[PDB]
């Protein structure tokens, strides 16, 4: 997944 | 969540307030407790809970229940030097009428998207939902603005001649305005419907961006490889390495290797995103032949 | 009076809307300079695309071309050739058979490749009347060796695709004359413009698609070369 | 005023040699690339040989390579050519031609019918 | 065909060789005098104030 | 007989140079040493034009000094307004290729032509809506390089067949032909009185032609390479000439000699256009090194530079009243300077 989410 | 755990203890407290060697099973409502264990108290012969010698404390043994019981600075320094580069790059591009082609127009939107997402994360780093559901929009938008910018260089190759200026409005709405189709749907669900499909509504549309752009990256490098072969073969095979490597920052190809890593609360995710920005400004608008040319003449003219 | 300066300002709005209409049609059309000689069969190719200047428009896949022949004007072409520097592609046609005048065609090609104003324009070479070249080689009395002694020690290139039932002697000749043109192109052209050599004959039901594929590559390469990809 | 004054040429035995000299005037000789063009009886013009600005990049029509040797003297502002083995086919008038531009790699229409910066030419003949 | 054009080429250069040439001193002194007499009203030699300049 | 005539030509050609050497008692290098230089010229773009699709090739001012014509190699001839930066007309030509355009002193007609070999004349004040081709002047064997109005009806033309021609537009045939040049003719320069004109071709020589009688009164040589442009000195009795040799030469009609040469060691690129100011002190020479250098016509010094264009400066006009200067370039952008 995306690092931020 | 902490919020859920507090709620479960509060429910147990309200139950106790209604009700109001002793072994009690370690309570189920405490998620982190060992639930095959017991907590222990001592009851007096006098019918009072046994105290701690020389204290008002009640003696209890919860040892069985408790059986189971840098990074921030790297992303900020990185995104901020990225911020620095992209801001100078966008401004120099702007005050130059000679390079205002539709080619360089998309890069101006790409540059603006990098810092504006970086700033949205950097600002983050109801009142706090402006840094919860606003950055999520500005993350998805940058990830779509990578797709659209890659889709632009696939429009000029797979669609033969193509008419770049005949279809330029549609790219802006497909990028800036498209994440509104699912961010606004998600935020409606999370603000009205429920104040695991928790993060799947936003992520899956972002996952569609990177996988499509990665497919699209193969179709550009493949075309560039075949074209360079039908022009020295050995020397042009070295040119493939340089031409493909210089395209890697543009397409965000590094984002595909961690596409199906599920986690919460743990990387090169930080070490690469730190520079995706820095890189796309030092390659496309700083080391570019035309840009270096334009500043040189502009320096000498005045 | 101030009224007139709105009337002319309003006149510009109708002017400017018509310019914008002309802008689309200008970019849609591809300009082509057709060069060669009287004996090169420049006009013979033009007859196939039925779809002192001679323009030929032919529509291929809803892409209009403008092939400009320049026949009427004098042989002195150092000053009027400058006008064809916006053109996408120079169609350079040559007489394959005539060994005497091939070397003159090499100079004319070399005169274009190295020109300041024509350095950006890619040259689609058409080796015309290839069938006539093959028939004269089999006679054996007309030898390329007389005009180019370098021909003696030239073998066929490995990247050759001859048609079935062709004599190997003709391909050595056929691929030498191409290679002779490409020797100039490669020695003096680096990213800015590329030669596209082609075999063609009178019986060909072609040269409308083959031109379209070569012009496609010229426009594609223009994009790629913008962001330092070649 | 630009003139190109030719020298040499005439009758010579077949297989012999002849030193042509182009006396150039009315321009900076060192600045222009020169060329040789011959005209056969009842035929078109054809290119013979070229020279660079410095006088390094030499080329020939290929039919006469080995048999001809081209040179320039920038110091005395004069151009040379020298034959080795003259053929009966080599009978033609040799014109000493200049190039239009002063810093180019391509000379354009040196072999034109009515070119302006070309010599009157010397008739070379081979006979016994 | 060089015979016919030879006479006309010689004739034209003959008549132009009989022109009434003047001193290059006088030829250069007259143009300089004219160039400076009408220089005072030329707004390229002398920059023009924005008031009367119509290309503000 | 041919050899004898060549010997007579050599005897007369050197005699012509011998007459000039007797006349040449000094050079203009040390005659104009005493005069103070103008110094720098602060020349800046005022009213940059924009609207041509492809490269412009020629432009011309009117007598009013307001309307300018422009040709571009797309098939458009827009008549602009310098004062208001606006398009009065936009004329779609039959042939895309157009190498020339001229505004009539009366302003009634505008002429243009190119590779079609036709100086197609267009009437601006037609009672109908759109403009139409007034008359097709076909006849030349070669491309028309310049055509300029003598008067409302008389038109002088240059061509790539080494021939100038004056036409009569009413009947539609050329009245007088001008033969003499060996190479293709590039430019024309009419006198203030329109009684005489000079004409340069690709032979490194200039010839002044008589409009009425139709014979070369005088010839000029001095250039190393093919001529590119010519314009008369405001006097009418001299003119400068740009050529591919990267030098301009001022030629006196009376003295019959190259008076002085415009040479800088740094400049290596060819000259495309030349023009004088109203005074004639500032020789505006447009180079293909993407800028145009303001030469001191008296002192042979670079007075100023106009670096405005990303591509070759094609054409260069000065207004007749001499308020402003125009440059055209291969970027399709007319810059006006003051």
């Amino acid at each position: 997944s995306v690092s931020e989410i | 969540t902490k919020e859920e755990q507090i709620f479960l203890l509060h429910r147990a407290q309200a139950q106790c307030e209604k009700r109001l060697v002793v072994a009690v099973p370690c309570p189920d409502y405490i998620y982190d407790f060992n639930h095959k264990g017991h907590a222990y108290r001592r009851c007096d012969r006098n019918g009072s809970w046994e105290l701690v010698p020389g204290h008002n404390r009640t003696w209890a043994n919860y040892s069985e229940c408790v059986k189971f019981l840098r990074l921030g600075m790297i992303y900020t320094v990185g995104y901020s030097v990225s911020l620095a580069s992209l801001t100078v790059a966008v401004l120099i591009l702007a005050y130059f009428r000679r390079l205002h082609c539709t080619r360089n127009y998309i890069h101006m939107h790409l540059f603006l998207s990098f810092m504006l997402r970086a700033v949205s994360i950097f600002v983050k780093d109801a009142g706090c939902r402006v840094a919860v559901t606003f950055f999520l929009y500005f993350l998805a938008t940058n990830y779509y603005w990578i797709l659209v910018e890659g889709l632009y260089l696939h429009s000029l190759i797979f669609m033969a001649f193509f008419s770049e200026k005949k279809y330029l409005w549609g790219f802006t709405v497909f990028g800036w305005g498209l994440p509104a189709v699912f961010v606004a749907v998600w935020v409606s669900v999370r603000a009205t419907l429920a104040n695991g499909n928790k993060k799947w509504i936003i992520q899956v549309p972002i996952l569609a961006s990177i996988v499509l752009n990665f497919i699209l990256f193969i179709n550009i490098v493949r075309v560039l490889a075949t074209k360079l072969r039908e022009t020295d073969t050995r020397q042009q095979y070295r040119k493939l390495l340089k031409s493909t490597l210089v395209l890697m920052p543009l397409f965000g190809v590094h984002y595909i290797v961690f596409m199906a890593t599920p986690y919460t609360e743990v990387h090169y995710e930080m070490l690469f995103n730190s520079f995706q920005g820095f890189f796309v400004a030092i390659i496309y608008c700083f080391c570019n032949g035309e840009v270096q040319a334009e500043i040189k003449k502009s320096w000498s003219r005045w | 009076q101030r009224n007139e300066e709105k009337a002319q300002r309003e006149a510009n709005k109708k002017i400017e809307k018509q310019l914008q209409k002309d802008k689309q049609v200008y970019r849609a059309t591809h300009r082509l300079l057709l060069l060669g000689a009287d004996n090169s069969g420049k006009s013979t190719i033009v007859k196939q695309m039925r779809i002192g200047i001679f323009e030929t428009k032919f529509q291929v896949d809803k892409v209009n071309f403008h092939m400009f022949d320049v026949g009427g004007q004098r042989d002195e072409r150092r000053k009027w050739i400058q006008c064809f520097n916006d053109v996408t592609a120079i169609i350079f046609v040559v007489d394959s058979s005539d060994y005497n005048r091939l070397q003159e065609a090499l100079n004319l090609f070399k005169s274009i490749w190295n020109n300041r104003w024509l350095r950006t324009i890619s040259v689609i070479l058409f080796l015309n009347k290839q069938d006539l070249l093959a028939e004269k080689v089999l006679a054996g009395k007309s030898k390329i060796e007389d005009y180019f002694p370098e021909f003696a020690r030239y073998t066929t290139p490995e990247d050759a695709t001859p048609e079935p039932g062709e004599d190997p002697r003709v391909t050595r000749a056929k691929y030498f004359i191409r290679d002779e043109f490409l020797r100039i192109s490669t020695a003096s052209g680096d990213g800015r413009h590329y030669c596209y050599p082609h075999f063609t004959c009178a019986v060909d039901t072609e040269n409308a698609r083959r031109i379209f594929n070569d012009c496609r590559d010229i426009i594609q390469r223009m994009h790629l070369r913008q962001y330092e990809l070649l | 005023q630009v003139q190109l004054q030719e020298s040499g040429g005439g009758l010579v035995q077949p297989g012999g040699s002849l030193r042509l000299s182009c006396a150039a005037s009315g321009f900076t000789f060192s600045n222009y690339k020169m060329n040789w063009v011959r005209q056969a009886p009842g035929k078109g013009l054809e290119w013979v040989s070229d020279i660079s600005q410095s006088g390094a990049s030499i080329s020939y029509t290929g039919s006469v390579k080995g048999r001809f040797t081209i040179s320039r003297d920038n110091a005395k502002n004069t151009l040379y050519l020298q034959m080795n083995s003259l053929k009966p086919e080599d009978t033609a008038v040799y014109y000493c031609a200049r190039c239009p531009a002063p810093f180019t790699r391509d000379c354009f229409d040196v072999t034109s019918t009515t070119y302006a910066y070309r010599g009157q030419g010397t008739q070379v003949t081979v006979s016994s | 065909a060089s015979i016919a054009q030879a006479r006309k080429l010689v004739e034209q250069l003959k008549m132009e060789a009989n022109i009434d040439r003047i001193k290059v001193s006088k030829a250069a002194a007259d143009l300089m005098a004219y160039c400076e007499a009408h220089a005072k009203e030329d707004p390229l030699l002398t920059p023009v104030p924005a008031s009367e300049n119509p290309f503000r | 007989e041919l050899d004898q005539l060549r010997q007579e030509a050599e005897q007369l050609k050197n005699q012509i140079r011998d007459a000039r050497k007797a006349c040449a008692d000094a050079t203009l290098s040390q005659i104009t040493n005493n005069i103070d230089p103008v110094g720098r010229i602060q020349m800046r773009t005022r009213r940059t034009l924009r609207g041509h699709l492809a490269k412009i090739y020629a432009m011309h001012w009117g007598t009013d000094s307001r309307l300018l014509v422009s040709a571009s190699q797309d098939g458009k001839l827009i008549i602009w307004d310098s004062y208001t930066t606006n398009k009065v007309h936009a004329i779609p030509l039959r042939s895309s290729w157009v190498m020339t355009c001229a505004y009539a002193p009366s302003g009634n007609y505008v002429a243009c032509g190119g590779l079609d070999n036709i100086c197609s004349i267009y009437n601006l004040k037609t009672r109908e809506g759109n403009v139409r081709v007034s008359r097709e002047l076909a006849g030349h064997t070669g491309y028309l390089s310049c055509c300029r109005f003598l008067d409302d009806n008389q038109i002088v033309t240059s061509s790539g067949d080494t021939t100038c021609a004056l036409w009569d537009i009413e009947t539609g045939q050329q009245t007088t032909t001008f033969t003499g040049h060996t190479g293709d003719v590039m430019s024309l320069s009419l006198a203030p009185d329109t009684r005489l004109f000079v004409s340069g071709a690709c032979d490194a020589s200039a010839k002044l032609w008589d409009v009425r009688e139709g014979m070369c009164r005088q010839t000029f040589t001095g250039h190393e390479s093919d001529i590119n442009a010519i314009c008369f000195f405001p006097n009418g009795n001299a003119f400068a000439t740009g050529s591919d040799d990267a030098t301009c030469r001022l030629f006196d009609l009376r003295a019959d000699q190259e008076l002085m040469t415009y040479s800088h060691d740094n400049i290596i690129c060819g000259i495309t256009s030349v023009s004088f100011s109203k005074s004639g002190r500032l020789l505006l020479a447009g180079y293909d090194d993407f800028n145009c250098n303001v030469w001191d016509a008296l002192k042979a010094d670079r007075a100023g530079v106009l670096a405005g264009h990303d591509n070759r400066v094609s054409c260069l006009g000065v207004t007749d009243d001499g308020m402003a200067v125009a440059t055209g370039s291969w970027d399709s952008f007319l810059k006006i300077w003051n």
